[PDB]
């Protein structure tokens, strides 16, 4: 019963007790909105994208460049 | 064309496309991506990953070229400029 809340990851609407990726105003799972190379972790700051899949640029641009 | 100094088969084909083969190691599978001489190797395990779908080990994925024993991981080249092709029979690891 505790009260250290944090913020509803949208689509999944669970506090975000940690790390928190924000969007067009809604939060993230900063996992359920990872890089689709490595997907353990992805940065809206750094969050680089080809046909809909995420990607960090490291990523993305090791593929097309 | 298709005289290409050869003929068509061979001079040809039908698009100059020569699948690579890649033994896979960390499934010990061996599977083929329907290429050319001017894919970016970045490029290769694109293709071959977008066939399996799935969270599997996918940063864990890389080419190496056991005839150099090397890491494919060059992107700016491509197979032509260091020579690969279909007779270079390369593997999916890390
Ligand atoms: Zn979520
Ligand atoms: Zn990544």
């Amino acid at each position: 019963y505790h009260e250290r809340r944090g913020s509803l990851c949208s689509g999944c609407q669970k506090p975000i007790t940690g790390r928190c990726i924000t969007a067009m105003a809604k939060k993230f799972h900063p996992e359920h909105f990872v890089c689709a190379f490595c997907l353990k972790q992805l940065n809206k700051g750094t969050f680089k994208e080809q046909n809909d899949k995420p990607y960090c640029q490291n990523c993305f641009l090791k593929l097309f460049c | 064309m298709a005289l290409d100094g050869i003929r068509m088969p061979d001079g040809c084909y039908a698009d100059g496309t020569w699948e690579l083969s890649v033994h896979v190691t960390d499934l010990n599978r061996d599977v083929t991506l329907r290429v050319t001489g001017e894919v970016h190797i970045g490029g290769v395990m694109l293709k071959l990953v977008e066939k399996l779908d799935v969270k599997k080990d996918w940063s864990d994925h890389a080419l190496w070229w056991e005839k150099k024993r090397t890491w494919l991981l060059k992107t700016h080249w491509t197979l032509d400029k260091y020579g690969i092709q279909a007779d270079a029979k390369l593997q999916f690891t890390p």
